């Protein structure tokens, strides 16, 4: 194990995940979208075993789309949250668990703050300003340590997880050809198409 | 392997004199990685006080699992739950996972409302109630704690005292313990009122 | 073969009655009157030990059960009904209360059960309600004393007092003027003995009468010594002798 | 076994080969690795012949099914899903495959999705799956552009195979060539390796190497 | 067989109504009253206790007010034990969903869901349907004060002011004139009372025989409390409204 | 009375009668006409069949359960498909346990006991259908009738169905005659087209309209329709 | 356990049940939809039997299945809700394998079929509910209306209505609505759509509700006002001659 | 009550004879077989003119060479034709060949028994007979273009042209009248046309009736509106003529 990153800032959610998808020899795709949007202020990010990763993501956007549909309303991050690691913490003692690490990122409308939710595929949940899954914490959680301010601007926070991309570049043996970067804010969920050169 | 030392983590009890107190170290951790130092594993259902050790998941489940219980329990009894019937549906509700446990180790800690009896008590995975007149341990540093609380203890301390021994306890016990640590924090429950505390300490 | 019975036999008539129901408290008013009074450190329920034959022992047919160390059972209808209820009421203060919390139900949870069992005869497939109405008279630590009222319906309420079957009507009466809220639990006592003297035809005795209390706990009837927190039932059926006692001071 | 499929200007070149071993023994030289889902449909088989043949089989009833149903064509999202969710289901069971799903629908454009056993599934331009991908993409990936003519695309196709033939022990016999365009899928011949080696060296001058 | 003794309780009449929940509905018809009335800063729940005695402990007693939640609460028109299997499923529900989400259960999720429990019973399985009308009194950061009612039908629908049980249309009407958007909860406590004394089918409107609560975001504390009035409690606010 | 009784078939009347029973043996009547009959060496089943226009098909009455065994039926065509089928399993099930073709005696008890199921419980319906089963086993030819009451008879010869009394009259009177007709084939067909014409009334029976079906010694159960059946008119 | 059947034939060949669960339509509140050239407008009437209610919380009589696809109906409204969530979790569903959200046919044709199965299955009574599902195919702009009934039979209408006094605003609708030149507007659409409803209700600004599906997922509810500006021209009209 | 497969005395099936009823209330079908194809017609009978007429589907697909129209309560006839479908496509999958036209009519013919409140014999969990009869018609290999008529008591009868609905005894005895086997598939097309312009209440346009064949050559069709609108034109140009 894919990247797959996290940083809170002032105002927004930003994630950070690899490109690549390797099959034992080969590298069978380098635009690889390790995400899904849940509803409009919220997305997971994943990590894990080649067809659970997919398979749950999916299940998790169904269902939280049925209740927005029902409802009528976005459920706040910290509920969407609470519901996936449910489903995680249901799946770990079932016959074929799931194994699958996930980052939330949402804006709450309600509060207007951002938050990030890291989750294993225990079910093990906490809310952190930043957060990674597998071997990238061990480059990363040093460098936000050092340089992580709770004020940073959108733009810092992207300066911030170039940072972190380069150290990654660097000192992981594996090509993970890159990430996307989205934003989770007040407006919604966007694609910084421009961090292939920033 | 073992998933009692997979998150890391120590809860410790003490009674004293019309008052009990209860402490958890601040540490979630992923093997030799420390993941959040915000973890805590002290929760309260009415004056009733429960820390959970042990992986993480389970923590979490379990919290929920006796706040949906009491929640119940208070609609149907018109009652808070006490100490000691809350350590009947601990044990009861463990014992009922016997052959796929949750891997925890539970503690509980409290003043009966209507006795003003201090009460702690603890719990291997299973439900086992170990009821102390004078501590409890539980976590990856039980064997610090034991030792830390076999000579730092004395019966009967004040509200004041109890806090200083209670937290020198976790603090030198956790300090020698990898996987535990990274933030303290104590609650000195007295009939009357609870007063929380976090405690500073090594940050490695 | 198979219960094909999969549908209710309590329905609701055009004027909204459930005929069943009413037909069940008919046949509660048919049986024995039974009553309980409340006082202020116990309560007391009575009975009428109508035996079916000279030749029958009626030791052999008790009409007040015990339910839990601190709880009792009465009733008027249909007996063979009850002695079900109380095999029911018994397992399930287990089941859903001691197995879980290591201590017995109070009074109010326990009747609680028991009327969830029959409302459940008033709804489920192929059943009838019970032809049963059962008082519950008990002591729980954050309570206190309390008595209450169990119907076919599965509707139950407190009461300091009251009485239900033959005599229903007039025994309540009697009892609206004779209860007050300063009464000792021998008072109460000698207020049931007089109240069912009203309703008993034929002889009145300790062998005819049976009559149960909850009131102080008794370390005599617990069978062991050597925990202090165990201080004994609270739940007492009184002897022959003991109610014979009390029908010369009548 | 060696099978490729990649998009470009004229639609969707999908090439394979056809041989089949069991451990060092070959089975066959002659295997069938394209299945013709409809007219517009393609799957490729690598690993487990028999899971492959039998769940790519059962995917064109499905897609026939849901024509008959819905009155129009299946997607290649949907029918590549099909099959994907029917292998999730089998997860762990031991089914053996590595697969292609090759269409052209109008709402999609050419369409070409990789599915395997072990559930994972992917869109994209390139693939070359099977023990002997490596070689396929080595080629594939120093000649391809999106411009190619129709002829060019299928002869990078068939030399890719041709490549994978060569060096891998566990592929060869022929190569199985096809075109997609909207208007369906056309098969553009069977092309024995034993004879098509010599006259590709002869007319490019590569397999400099081997002596001939 | 069977066949012979079976009422068939979820058939349509040929005017397409449902024979037993309409027949339901007539013994709801019986039922004490019951009178929930919204205002900005809470809500109130009233309601009439059916036939009393002396001997009846009142302290002890509950037939018409029941916590659901925290935050949550019905009064009950019909019959008592149908109403009691209903409310601990929605106790239940709460707890199921305050589990999965972390946060308490909008008050018409809830809602819904019993009136769909309801609706199961009119549509399969034979069984008769619950012999009772509920209100909900609730409160969520969504929509604030809210009032509901669900019937037998399992229809459920939401109220500035509403009644329940018997003498309906009579209480309907008096809500109707003296209800006001602008009213605060104090003002809602005197109108659910006024409306129950003039509707009441007994000679006078005694303590003895009410249920009394209010849900109010009690400014002091920027969070909602739940009030069951004690006997004694009714017995004061009956003074205080001028009924004595 | 009758009315009050003949509401399921888990009811007996006063006179100890099972009505429901009773109605599916008048579907039976209300059938074409099919005729059954052996020799010591072959068994023949000849029927009527029945269109609903004349522009419609002649629907069939000829089942082959095995090899060695086949029927024909009078009443609810599906019924006789459900029970025909039971049977091709049975004889099927004799066959890959115990490598043994099913005696024709044995068949006949299975569809007694599975018919008799229906006219003991609730919900269920009887059988409509009369079947008559020819075969040859260990113990040579074979012919059956089954009632839908379960009532299941070894014959010489038989028929069931609309005015089937003319043709069991004939073979009752024919029986010395027949009962010979041993390595014969088409004399024991001809005197089957015999009985059955002794039933006929409406029309005369053609070449699409006759069913002929024949199994013995060394000739497995074998179905003859149109052109094949012409030799016989 | 209990499989009792219900709807059955009856000897003149009908199932009274399905028939009878027709007679809970003709008592629900009145429902129309009609499409314009580009659009789909549905109306309801509120009933007025009680008024106090809160129409903030009160649920709506238009749902929506999809962001795309919305349903109104007449009937029994608990029956209702029972449709309404099967058809949201067939959306989600069907988004899930086919990667696609429904079209307004195949989510009608899965209702219909739902409400069919109600009809032949064992211990149940039919759906006393008939619906109006409307909206636009995924990528496109051509509208969609669809009707279905208690018997699970269903098919399209340029304009349609249902529930009590339908049989009056169908009459309306049939001498007022032009096939040639569909409402070429969302506002001339929304105003033959009320003008429908006014042949009913009699006198009703807070009495009727309009919704508007534009192609894309575009979907609004009016406001009192917004409706009422309409009811206010449609009489004026009226007294100009 | 009484049971749901209840014998009458005269030994009929009550409620596969009520069905039967629900039937005759239905939209007329016909179908008439030729040595050239198999056509299948149907009213569409809107009821009302604000119905988009083409959304009536009475005539349906099972397989390129099987097609089926129904006649009664058209819901019923749904799950039906999914359980045709996957019969057919199954015999595919399974045979790697065309199911027989007769073999599917059979199949789905083995569904229409499976009524009942639980009947001792297998798991009959439908609460009642289909109210529907179907037209089934298609081509294979070994017995060539053939129709069928499936009904509610499962049993199917083939027929050289047969009607079903509301005016069927009617369409019928013309029927009866018209047919040869020498018909062409032009003729029959036009004869089915003729027919239900008899029986029909409205003014039979291409609007209100649909027609379809089944040829070996290009499978089961349905004629699109402005195809029937030419045939319908040159109906009435023969008609005229004599
Ligand atoms: C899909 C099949 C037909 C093609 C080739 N598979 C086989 O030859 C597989 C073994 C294999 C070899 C290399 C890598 C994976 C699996 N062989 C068989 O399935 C097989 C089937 N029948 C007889 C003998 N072998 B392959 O993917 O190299």
């Amino acid at each position: 194990m894919d990247i797959i990153l996290g940083i809170r800032v002032q105002d927004s959610v930003i994630l950070a995940s690899s490109k690549a998808v390797t099959r034992g020899i080969s590298v069978l795709k380098d635009s690889d979208d390790k995400t899904r949007q849940l509803s409009p202020h919220t997305l997971m990010s994943f990590a894990g075993e080649a067809g659970d990763t997919v398979q749950f993501a999916e299940y998790i956007q169904a269902n939280i789309q049925l209740y927005s549909i029902r409802e009528d309303y976005e459920l706040s991050p910290q509920a969407v949250s609470s519901f996936v690691r449910q489903e995680l913490a249901k799946s770990i003692r079932s016959r074929r668990p799931y194994q699958v690490n996930v980052l939330i990122g949402g804006y709450d409308k309600k509060k207007n703050k951002p938050e990030l939710y890291q989750i294993d595929y225990l079910g093990t949940k906490v809310e952190l300003p930043y957060g990674a899954h597998g071997y990238s914490g061990f480059y990363t959680f040093s460098l936000l340590d050092h340089h992580y301010r709770p004020d940073m601007t959108t733009e810092e926070g992207l300066d911030l997880l170039k940072l972190c991309v380069q150290e990654l570049e660097k000192r992981m043996p594996m090509d993970f050809k890159g990430v996307i970067v989205k934003i989770v804010d007040k407006d919604g969920i966007r694609q910084v198409d421009d961090f292939q050169a920033q | 392997s073992d998933p009692s030392s997979i998150n890391g983590g120590i809860v410790v009890a003490m009674t004293g004199k019309d008052c009990v107190a209860i402490a958890c170290d601040l540490r979630l951790g992923s093997q030799s990685l420390g993941v959040s130092n915000k973890f805590e594993k002290i929760f309260h259902y009415g004056h009733v006080f429960l820390g959970i050790t042990g992986l993480a998941t389970d923590v979490t489940t379990l919290n929920e699992m006796f706040r949906y219980k009491t929640n119940l329990y208070k609609l149907k009894e018109e009652r808070a739950i006490e100490p000691e019937t809350f350590t009947q549906l601990v044990s009861s509700s463990l014992y009922e996972r016997r052959f796929g446990p949750y891997f925890v180790g539970p503690v509980v800690a409290g003043i009966n409302s209507k006795s003003g009896k201090p009460f702690i008590a603890g719990f291997d995975l299973i439900g086992c109630i170990d009821e102390a007149k004078d501590f409890i341990v539980s976590g990856t540093a039980s064997d610090q704690l034991f030792g830390m609380c076999e000579s730092l203890y004395e019966p009967n301390l004040e509200p004041e005292d109890l806090f200083e021994t209670i937290s020198q306890a976790l603090l030198n016990a956790a300090d020698r313990d990898a996987l535990s640590g990274w933030g303290a924090v104590v609650y000195i429950i007295k009939k009357d009122e609870v007063v929380k505390r976090y405690l500073k300490m090594r940050q490695d | 073969m198979t219960d094909r019975y999969s549908f209710s036999l309590t329905t609701f008539s055009p004027s909204g009655k459930l005929g069943q129901i009413d037909y069940a408290l008919t046949a509660v008013k048919q049986g024995v009157t039974s009553l309980g009074i409340k006082a202020t450190n116990g309560v007391v329920i009575a009975t009428e030990k109508k035996s079916s034959s000279p030749l029958a022992m009626s030791e052999t047919l008790s009409k007040v059960s015990l339910l839990t160390p601190d709880i009792g059972a009465v009733y008027s209808g249909m007996g063979p009904d009850y002695r079900v209820l109380v095999d029911k009421s018994r397992k399930v203060a287990h089941t859903s209360y001691k197995r879980i919390y290591g201590e017995y139900p109070p009074t109010k949870l326990l009747v609680s059960e028991v009327a969830k069992i029959m409302q459940e005869a008033t709804q489920s497939g192929g059943v009838r309600p019970f032809g049963v109405s059962l008082l519950i008279a008990g002591h729980d630590e954050f309570n206190g004393f309390s008595l209450y009222q169990v119907d076919p319906s599965g509707s139950y309420f407190p009461w300091k007092a009251t009485a239900i079957g033959k005599g229903s009507v007039a025994a309540k009466t009697f009892l609206e003027k004779r209860w007050n809220d300063e009464l000792e639990l021998e008072d109460a006592i000698h207020i049931a003995l007089l109240t069912l003297k009203e309703s008993v035809e034929g002889e009145f005795n300790g062998d005819t009468i049976e009559l149960a209390i909850i009131g102080d706990e008794n370390p005599d009837l617990l069978g062991y010594t050597g925990i202090p927190t165990d201080k004994g039932p609270r739940f007492r059926k009184l002897t022959s002798q003991e109610i014979n006692d009390r029908l010369e001071a009548l | 076994t060696t099978t490729l499929a990649f998009r470009f200007q004229g639609g969707i070149i999908v090439a394979v080969d056809s041989r089949a071993t069991a451990g060092n023994w070959v089975a066959s030289q002659t295997v069938k690795k394209v299945i013709e889902i409809n007219p517009f449909l393609l799957g490729t088989m690598a690993g487990g012949a028999a899971d492959c043949q039998f769940w790519e089989t059962w995917l064109g009833s499905q897609c026939r099914l849901h024509e008959l149903r819905e009155k129009e064509r299946i997607s290649v999202a949907a029918a590549s899903k099909i099959l994907s969710n029917l292998v999730y289901q089998y997860k762990g069971a031991g089914l053996s495959m590595g697969t292609m799903i090759c269409g052209y629908t109008r709402k999609e454009g050419p369409t070409i999705y990789y599915v395997d056993s072990d559930g994972t599934r992917l869109k994209g331009d390139i693939f070359c799956v099977g023990s002997g991908q490596t070689f396929a993409y080595g080629v594939l990936d120093s000649n391809y552009k999106w411009d190619l003519s129709v002829e060019d695309a299928l002869y990078l196709g068939k030399r890719s195979i041709l490549a994978a033939a060569h060096r891998d022990a566990y592929s060869g016999g022929s190569v199985n060539l096809y075109h997609v365009t909207e208007d369906g899928w056309i098969y553009h011949g069977n092309h024995d390796v034993g004879e098509l080696f010599w006259k590709v060296k002869e007319e490019e001058g590569s397999f400099n190497n081997v002596i001939g | 067989g069977s066949r012979r003794y079976d009422s068939r309780t979820t058939i349509f009449s040929p005017e397409g109504r449902l024979y037993q929940v309409e027949y339901a509905l007539e013994s709801i018809s019986h039922a004490g009253t019951a009178i929930g009335i919204m205002a900005s800063d809470g809500i109130v729940l009233a309601a009439e206790r059916k036939v009393t005695s002396t001997l009846l402990e009142q302290d002890t007693s509950t037939e018409k007010l029941y916590k659901l939640n925290d935050k949550i609460a019905v009064a009950v028109a019909g019959l008592t034990a149908d109403a009691e299997i209903l409310i601990n499923t929605a106790r239940i529900h709460a707890q199921n969903y305050l589990k999965t989400y972390n946060e308490d259960i909008p008050v018409e999720i809830l809602v819904r869901r019993l009136s769909d429990i309801k609706q199961g019973y009119t549509q399969h399985g034979g069984l008769r349907p619950f012999g009772v009308s509920f209100i909900y009194a609730g409160y969520d950061d969504r929509y604030g004060y809210q009032l509901y009612t669900s019937n037998p039908s399992g229809n459920y629908t939401g109220w500035k002011a509403i009644s329940v049980g018997a003498n309906t249309s009579a209480a309907q009407t008096l809500l109707q004139m003296d209800y006001k958007d602008d009213m605060k909860v104090d003002d809602a406590i005197e109108l659910a009372l006024k409306t129950l004394s003039k509707t009441t089918d007994s000679s006078a409107l005694t303590y003895d025989r009410l249920e009394f609560a209010t849900i109010r975001k009690g400014a002091n504390d920027g969070e909602v409390y739940q009030k069951i009035f004690k006997p004694q409690e009714i017995k004061d606010i009956l003074v205080k409204t001028g009924i004595t | 009375f009758r009315n009050n009784y003949d509401g399921d078939t888990v009811t007996f009347s006063p006179t100890g009668r099972l009505f429901q029973v009773e109605y599916a043996l008048e579907a039976i009547k209300q059938g074409s006409v099919t005729v059954g009959l052996r020799s010591n060496t072959h068994a023949v089943l000849v029927a009527l069949k029945r269109n609903a226009d004349e522009l419609s098909s002649y629907q069939k009455k000829i089942i082959k359960c095995d090899e060695h065994m086949g029927l024909s039926l009078a009443g609810l065509a599906p019924d006789a498909r459900v029970l025909s089928n039971y049977l091709r399993q049975q004889c099927n099930y004799s066959s890959l346990v115990f490598n043994r073709k099913l005696a024709v005696e044995r068949a006949g008890h299975l569809l007694c006991d599975k018919a008799q199921k229906n006219t003991q419980s609730y919900g269920g319906r009887p059988y409509g259908v009369g079947l008559l089963i020819i075969g040859y086993d260990k113990s040579g030819a074979h012919l059956l009738e089954f009632q839908p009451s379960g009532n299941v008879t070894e014959l010489y010869g038989t028929a069931i169905g609309a005015r089937s009394q003319g043709a069991k009259t004939y073979l009752e009177r024919t029986l010395d005659t027949f009962i010979k007709i041993d390595g014969n084939p088409d004399e024991l067909i001809k005197a089957g087209v015999e009985a059955i014409s002794q039933s006929l009334r409406d029309e005369s029976l053609t070449v699409d309209n006759l069913s002929i079906a024949i199994v013995g010694k060394d000739t497995p159960f074998t179905i003859y329709d149109g052109e094949a059946v012409a030799k016989y008119i | 356990g209990y499989d009792r059947a219900l709807s059955i034939f009856s000897p003149d060949g009908h199932i009274f049940q399905v028939e009878y669960a027709l007679e809970a339509v003709k008592r629900g509140t009145c429902a129309v939809g009609v499409k314009g050239k580009n659009c789909v407008v549905l109306g309801c009437e509120r009933r007025s039997t009680l008024k106090l209610q809160d129409t903030r919380i009160t649920p709506s009589k238009v749902s929506k299945i999809d962001s795309h696809v919305v349903l109104s109906f007449s009937g029994l409204n608990a029956d209702s809700r029972i449709l309404i969530e099967k058809a949201r979790v067939e959306a989600q569903s069907h988004r899930l394998t086919l990667e696609d959200p429904v079209t307004v046919e195949y989510l009608t044709r899965y209702v219909a079929g739902v409400q069919q199965r109600y009809t032949q299955s064992g211990g149940v009574r039919p759906f006393g509910v008939s619906t109006l599902i409307a909206g636009f195919d995924p990528r496109d702009d051509e509208p969609k209306l669809y009707q279905t009934e208690p018997s699970g039979i269903y098919s399209s209408w340029s304009a349609q209505t249902i529930g009590r006094n339908s049989k009056t605003v169908r009459e309306f609708l049939e001498k007022n609505y032009d096939r040639k030149e569909p409402p070429a507007t969302v506002e001339e659409c929304v105003k033959l759509t009320v003008r429908s409803l006014l042949e009913v209700v009699q006198t009703g600004a807070k009495n009727i509700e309009i919704t508007v599906v534009k192609p894309d997922s575009d979907i609004v509810a009016l406001s009192s006002e917004e409706i009422n500006q309409y009811v206010t021209q449609i009489e004026q009209e009226k007294q100009e001659q | 009550d009484r049971g749901v497969s209840t014998f009458s005395p005269e030994g009929r099936l009550f409620q596969v004879e009520y069905s039967l009823e629900a039937i005759k209330l239905g939209s007329t079908a016909i179908g008439i077989a030729t040595k050239e194809g198999v056509v299948l017609g149907v009213e569409k009978r809107a009821t009302s003119p604000l119905l988009e007429s083409d959304s009536i589907e009475k005539i349906v697909e099972i397989d390129r060479h099987i097609g089926c129209a129904m006649s009664g309560l058209t819901a019923d006839a749904r799950s039906m034709i999914e359980h045709a479908r996957t019969a057919a496509v199954t015999h595919n999958l399974y045979y790697d060949e065309d199911i027989n036209v007769e073999s599917l009519t059979q199949s789905v013919c083995d569904l229409a028994l499976r009524f009942g409140e639980g009947a001792s014999g297998e798991e009959r969990l439908m609460s009642r007979p289909f109210g529907v009869a179907l037209l089934i018609a298609g081509h294979d290999a070994d017995d060539g273009y053939q129709l069928f008529h499936a009904e509610p008591s499962g049993t199917f009868y083939r027929y050289n042209a047969k009607a079903i609905g509301s005016g069927s005894e009617g369409a019928q005895a013309e029927l009866l009248n018209e047919w040869h086997s020498s018909l062409t598939l032009k003729e029959a097309e036009l004869l089915v046309l003729k027919i239900l312009k008899q029986v029909m209440e409205e003014k039979l346009d291409e609007n209100n009736a649909q027609l379809s064949c089944i040829t070996k050559q290009d499978g089961f069709k349905i004629y699109d509106n402005e195809k029937t609108a030419e045939l319908i034109k040159e109906l009435k140009e023969k008609e005229a003529a004599e």
